[PDB]
DNA sequence: CACAGTGGTAGTAGGC
DNA sequence: CACAGTGGTAGT
DNA sequence: CAGGATAGGGCTAC
DNA sequence: CAGGATAGGGCTAC
DNA sequence: ACTACCACTGTGCGGTAGCCCTATCCTG
DNA sequence: GCCTACTACCACTGTGCGGTAGCCCTATCCTG
């Protein structure tokens, strides 16, 4: 809704697509730098300070008990509840996929320069794969938080990967991957209603459903108008976690998706297909077991933003949406961002 | 007539005769003699297949893990099915490359005469299937400057990463030594240099870079745990392979080694040593580092399982906070270290003209006067004009004992005039070492001489020049002092394993990227890589050596 | 069954093959052949003694003033006796030339063939002495970015300067018609712009660029003034010279025809108009600049006989505050006009981009910002990458009605895009014009209507475009709407009379200077002159042309 | 003495060798500047302002019947009582060698837009032929006055001078021309004394008298240590010369020539060889039939002069220097600049 | 101690 | 309407 | 008002 | 304190 | 074996990142 | 005696590496 070109000049080269924004009580977070961390930050996490619509990137520090993370990018970050945010997968700049989960908690704040506490969680039983454009997204059923992950790409595995081949990218088989964080433990599901690999797919968890919206198959090359929702059910004893197919689903990829309101969220941006993005934000809100897509007032999308024929971005956490578009020469002006303040 | 499509392909590739003007030269000698003497295009591009990968049978044992044992591929997209989908990465890189299995074969089959004759110059049978370990030198740099072409295709940069690989020693196992069926005579050849992978891209850019090149290192670690079984002069003869990454720069190596940038208080990419304790020490760092090494070094940094600050941390990793990417060999850059080496020794002389050793602070726009002087005085004696960042030329013109006198010439204390002659004695009873193919044939006691020569060069830059050096010294001073005797009795040389080839490469690479390659970018990458594969084909090297 | 010098030698130049590359090739040939195919390096050069100047004897009727008779001369210093003495001027430049005159006879016995057959093709005897009129169009270029070598030499600029000669066309006055018996087809071709003079000097330098062209330049004037004797096919044939210097990028004409630089008051190099009364008026100009009007208003200028005001002795003079010292033709650059008309329509879409028909109060990055959306689009539509100064090949792909519907896709007015739409057909209209070698011949129809396009196109600028246009106008537009059609009556074509071939000739200057030609300060331009005069000998052009005939 | 390292800003691009400082309003104005006179300054004649070691060429402008003259280079620059600047010859940036006499004058002082009425003074007689690097110098005797315009590089007659060697220059036949510009006369004069060709060389005009000073003779190559000195009567009849070469002088060329105090002259730098350039000042005191080339302290040369092959100057004319070295050539700065005072 | 040129003499090998 | 390529590929 | 960012320059590599 | 430099940006060519 | 086609080239044309350490600056 | 062919020699190249100049008009900024 309210667009507003940003301006960075130092630390602009680090906001790479696939990037991903942490909302830590209301400082944002910048994470998934382009290239390895350099002694400016070390940790590859940034303070997002966005003041009169100037980006600073300020380097954030870690904790000593914190791994120090290597910069994911397109990774599934949720925010687990203490308030840390989970990253599972995500191509660490060598390309490469990471198996492990980084449980981002802030450890302390101090002026206004706070520490995080990226602890490594390695995942006991199903461990889903290495694989990055899923979505983690933390359910709460009977008071047990659980994260649903569902895929997104990876690369194929090592027994059909060839070097000729090498960056190609399957759709990981869609399962449902219930990581349990108290018990380390992961379990995925095979649901028959998904049945059709997704990636950069949007992910809206309420409570105990998780909305897996859009996405991208390869199996396919479409953008699927699907609106799975995983319901996850958590007794005590084995987990239970049910898709249904819901309609009203749209068909976008590498959607952002910001929560204006509680319950109401924002899928802005995306891609319909490869050379149409999605310049359409919707509103998705959402009930107890209901949710409705409605199409939002399209921004005043910038000329540059309607033209860009790539466009990638993160929710900066309250309603707005960090959003960047190539704008290089070929120079650090290789990508214009902007901000949309939703409500 | 008499001119087979091989020879006519070898004229054409090594005079960098273009498909066009070469077709211009054949219908004009068809023309005038009537005699086709010259072979078609076509017959050439067909000729090209016996030399381009792709077209000898081989296999691996073995068989390479993760690497398509077919071995009808020659140049393909180093993307290497990367999405350029608008979900993924926005890969804005033109990236084709020889699978590296492929390049070594026929890097192998087109040296098949080559590795015969010397292991018929060694007194073998050359009907030998014995394991012959290949050293190949992997060479990688980044070359900048590469102007985008308008048309189709990505947004590439105006930079490019040339990784190639140059056969350095063939050496079969014939009992207990390993007799050297082949060396390559001269390894900083453009010659010999075979491309590999021609991305457009920056090795800066270490996403695009991983991307593009980590189908190659995982070619590569399957060589290394592999034999190449190929067929060779009709025996089928088996090809170990020994990659030495060395034809990195320091810049690269640290991009790739997970290592912090040349300004990193760490200094070396070989030592674990801070720019400090190499300032103090300046010659006793054994070569601690090293591709696994550095693993467990990021995988520490990663984990932290120590639960450090981010500084004891890095020091416990020793700057390794980025993720080995390629297995380089902890070795020196003879071409970067002679330029940087000679551009510490050019503002070495900009202080000493500015009596820096005198005048610790000084201004800055008074030591752009200082550079200023020198520049006239070397145009004036030394001949060398100035230049914008260190050439390899400059720093062969520069390091040399007339241009120390030049530049005394501009100093007024002959204590320092002293200091600087001696510190160029001993860098140039140095840079043999470092600079050589083989030391021991071509600098024997310049080396045996090199820890003492540098043990008074670090004593000369500590004590008369220890206004440049006292708590910080050049990363290629550190190695030049430090670490060359342990690679020259490790490797066996420094300047055989430099990045001069690949960058004479970035020169061809240029040149056929202008004159010798479809100028679309949807072509250019691929032509230039055929092209300069076959500028590198010792078969066709050996055909324009014929009047030999 | 060997190959002659002569054809081994235009193999090595136009298939560029240096000397070393040729004698890998010739040595390789002769030891897989065991014969003799390609003649080894020495033959060559005694052939290039053929083609070069310094070896047709000649003699102008009219001895030549201040030339030396000798026929022998070839690669001479640039310089011309420039007194480097410690004392003098410094000489901080490189420059080897060619004497004109022996260098337009060898241009001449070089193309004989040619004048024979064009004479035959004209059913002209080819033994006709008659006095050929051989319109020739020099051409001046300078050319930065040229890297200076290391070693003994003077500190040369990073920059060269290519005076260059192209043999346009010859004709021969058959009593009762001037009948063409040569005519460069492609005039603009980098194998017919003859390198006259390789400077290592910046045009800009006037100083050094007069020390070495006022040589040329007064070779020139007396051959302006005296007949060649110039025996080809064994009769001696008699050649009269008409120089046109057109091959001068605006910048240089008014550099060396003593006006202002481009961006001035006064506008044009042809017409004493300014860049406003061009901005109003914007077609009806005539040709007025003359290197004698120049001359005589130099001299108006230093002598300010009036006793006027430097501002009414400027308006008086027009501009020419400085002395010509060549006599270039009142003409237009067709390179360099397409290329500022194409930077002025790039500038026109970032505007309308920025509908700056509305918004004329942009603030330096709302520019940026328009600029850097016609990048990306011209780039994703018209795949035109940024590029930091117009080239030519830039400018004739966005000076397409495709690269219009592109960059309308980012103006939200339809009246724009008509408007741009109309301004580029009228603009597509009139390029033909005065870019083709002969309009009369490529484009009739374009030439007849263009006083109409330039005027639909000028009131199109007042009108639609009155930003950007209200008192102001680039100097090529003026040129392109006003003098055209009087250049074409005049010469007719501009294309023809472009600096397109020395700029192209640059090219080849660069690559000789690194692949053909010795890697120093002492002899790279030497080389570098001696294989691009070789390189637009259009005998050895027939040797790689022998395979049509 | 005082050797100033100078800062020139926006105008560093126009200071050539050959420039010329003329001193009148004892503010120094810079003439010959590189290229033709751009829009800047049309006139090419500049306010030549030292002020804290930085140099500020302010565009002058001339007066309405003023002559707009090019940027001549090494002319014949002379300073004559008004206080004219006479300016003869020089390269026309074409490489043209100018005949014309050029005397600039000086009217309407703005404070800050002094203005010149550069008259063009034409010559009748022995009109010295187009030429630089030569020494117009104004003698006084008996109350009259002449220029005595000596030596200079010409380019060879167009009798002689051939494309090849078009920009060869031949040292002028050494002749005295006394150029009246009372009414713009030059009267040429042989003198056997003046055997050789000079060019280059100072000249010091004391009353009566021209002491021409360290040349360089092309057909020689050589730089003599000569000291001719052309006594010059003008007894209201024909103007009487008699040179004479005197034992002191200093193989110099290209030097600068300063009036520090009356009667007394400061040579600084030039040239003793093209492969050394001297670096040694020379006091030349002047007693009215006399003449004594002593030897200054040598100025604390920066390493930037003494290491500089070439070096060109001119006396701004309170007794300084402004002296030009090549600098480090892309465009960093053409040259460096000081104000060599004494 | 990069190396493959870069071309034009200079000089040196052969043929007569 | 610059033009001479730039190399492969298809098509005569 | 000493501590925690920022800018900028020196320095390391390219 | 309105007039005369200066800086800087727009604009013209390269 | 040629030759066109292809969509483009160059000629137009004149230092960078990163590390780090210190000097600013900017606090609550 | 020549004439032709080969080759060294020279002293350097490039690959190492990422908008100018002018005019002129206006906004700054002196300026006593
Ligand atoms: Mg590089
Ligand atoms: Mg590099
Ligand atoms: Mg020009
Ligand atoms: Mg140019
Ligand atoms: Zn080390
Ligand atoms: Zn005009």
């Amino acid at each position: 809704m309210a667009l507003q070109m940003v301006t960075v000049g130092h630390n602009i080269a680090l906001i790479q697509p696939g990037f991903s924004l942490m909302n830590f009580d209301g400082q944002v977070f910048f994470f998934g730098q382009k290239g390895w961390p350099k002694r400016s930050c070390p940790t590859g996490v940034f303070h997002f300070d966005i003041k009169q619509n100037h980006l600073k990137l300020k380097p954030a520090i870690f904790s000593k008990d914190s791994c120090y993370l290597p910069p994911l990018r397109y990774p599934a970050t949720c925010s687990y509840k203490k308030h840390q945010y989970i990253i599972h997968g995500g191509k660490t700049p060598n390309n490469e996929l990471s198996d492990k989960i980084y449980i981002m908690s802030v450890a302390c704040k101090n002026n206004k320069k706070v520490t995080f506490r990226c602890t490594e969680k390695d995942l006991v039983g199903d461990v889903p794969e290495p694989r990055y454009g899923h979505s983690i997204d933390v359910v709460y059923s009977r008071g047990k938080s659980m994260g649903v992950l569902f895929g997104g790409r990876s690369y194929m595995p090592s027994t059909q990967r060839t070097t000729e081949k090498w960056n190609s990218v399957a759709d990981c088989l869609p399962h449902v991957f219930l990581i349990d964080f108290e018990f380390g433990c992961a379990t995925s599901y095979i649901l028959p209603e998904l049945q059709d690999g997704l990636s950069f797919h949007v992910s809206i968890a309420r409570n105990d459903t998780v909305y897996i919206l859009g996405g991208h198959s390869l199996a396919s090359n479409i953008r699927p108008a699907n609106l799975y929702r995983i319901r996850v059910d958590l007794p005590l004893g084995t987990p239970a976690v049910n898709c249904t197919v819901l309609p009203g689903g749209i068909s976008v990829s590498s959607a952002i998706l910001t929560q204006t309101n509680n319950d109401e969220f924002v899928i802005v941006g995306g891609y319909q297909l490869e050379n149409q993005k999605r310049m359409v934000c919707s509103l998705v809100s959402l009930g107890d077991n209901t949710i409705e897509i409605s199409e939002m007032e399209t921004p005043d999308w910038t000329s540059d933003i309607k033209h860009s024929k790539i466009w990638f971005g993160s929710n900066m956490g309250n309603g707005t949406i960090f959003l960047g578009i190539p704008g290089d020469n070929k120079m650090s002006e290789a990508f214009y961002f902007y901000t949309l303040r939703c409500s | 007539s008499g001119l087979q499509p091989a020879v006519c392909l070898a004229i054409r590739v090594n005079t960098f005769l273009s498909c066009s003007q070469y077709h211009k030269m054949y219908r004009t000698v068809k023309a005038i003699t009537g005699r086709q003497i010259f072979q078609p295009l076509h017959a050439l591009r067909n000729a090209e297949k016996v030399l381009l990968p792709g077209y000898h049978p081989f296999e691996w044992q073995p068989p390479l893990k993760n690497v398509s044992s077919r071995t009808d591929v020659g140049i393909i997209d180093g993307l290497s099915g990367l999405a350029s989908s608008v979900d993924e990465y926005p890969v804005d890189t033109i990236a084709k490359r020889f699978r590296y299995d492929s390049a070594l074969v026929s890097a192998l089959m087109d040296m098949e005469e080559d590795i015969l004759e010397g292991m018929r110059s060694q007194d073998l049978d050359d009907y030998l299937n014995g394991p012959f370990t290949v050293v190949v030198k992997e060479s990688c740099d980044g070359m900048g400057d590469v102007s985008e072409k308008h048309g189709s295709g990505p947004a590439v940069p105006e930079k490019a990463v040339r990784f190639s690989f140059t056969v350095m020693r063939i050496t079969i196992e014939h009992g207990s030594q390993n007799v050297k069926v082949f060396e390559e005579p001269k390894p900083n050849s453009v010659l010999c240099c075979k491309p590999l992978c021609l991305m457009l891209a920056d090795e800066s850019d270490h996403e695009t870079l991983t991307a593009i090149l980590s189908p190659l290192i995982a070619e590569r670690e399957a060589m290394k745990s592999s034999e190449l079984t190929l067929e060779m002069g009709g025996i089928p003869r088996t090809f170990k392979f020994i990659f030495r990454g060395t034809g990195y720069d320091e810049k690269l190596v640290r991009e790739v080694e997970g290592l912090e940038a040349s300004g990193s208080v760490y200094i070396c990419t070989l030592c674990d040593t801070t720019r400090l304790e190499a300032s103090q020490n300046l010659v006793f760092h054994s070569i601690t580092r090293s591709h696994a090494e550095n693993l467990q070094r990021y995988e520490v940094w990663r984990s932290n399982p120590y639960h450090e600050s981010v500084e004891e941390l890095r020091d416990r990793v020793k700057g390794v906070s980025a993720k080995p990417f390629i297995e380089t060999v902890p070795s020196i850059d003879a071409l970067h270290c002679d330029i940087g080496n000679a551009a510490e020794f050019y503002k070495i002389f900009q202080l000493e003209i500015g009596e820096v050793y005198k005048h610790p602070n000084a201004s800055k726009e008074e030591r752009k006067r200082w550079q200023a002087t020198l520049d006239k005085h070397l145009r004036k004696r030394m001949n060398l004009k100035p230049i914008m960042m260190m050439n390899g030329n400059f720093a062969r013109k520069l390091m040399t004992q007339e241009t120390v006198d030049a530049v005394c010439e501009l100093i007024p204390s002959e204590e320092r005039h002293e200091a600087l002659r001696e510190l160029m004695d001993l860098y140039l009873k140095m840079k043999p070492v470092w600079r050589s193919s083989c030391p021991a044939k071509e600098c024997p006691e310049s080396l045996c001489q090199y820890s003492f020569n540098s043990q008074r060069f670090a004593e000369l830059l500590s004590t008369k020049f220890k206004y440049r050096y006292e708590g910080k010294i050049t990363n290629y001073f550190h190695k030049t002092l430090a670490h060359v005797p342990e690679i020259i009795e490790r490797d066996g040389s420094i300047g055989a394993w430099a990045s001069e080839g690949n960058e004479s490469g970035n020169k061809l690479f240029r040149r056929f990227r202008k004159m010798n390659a479809r100028q679309s970018k949807c072509y250019e990458m691929e032509d230039v890589l055929k092209h300069h594969w076959l500028y590198t084909s010792k078969y066709l090297q050996k055909f324009m050596n014929a009047h030999n």
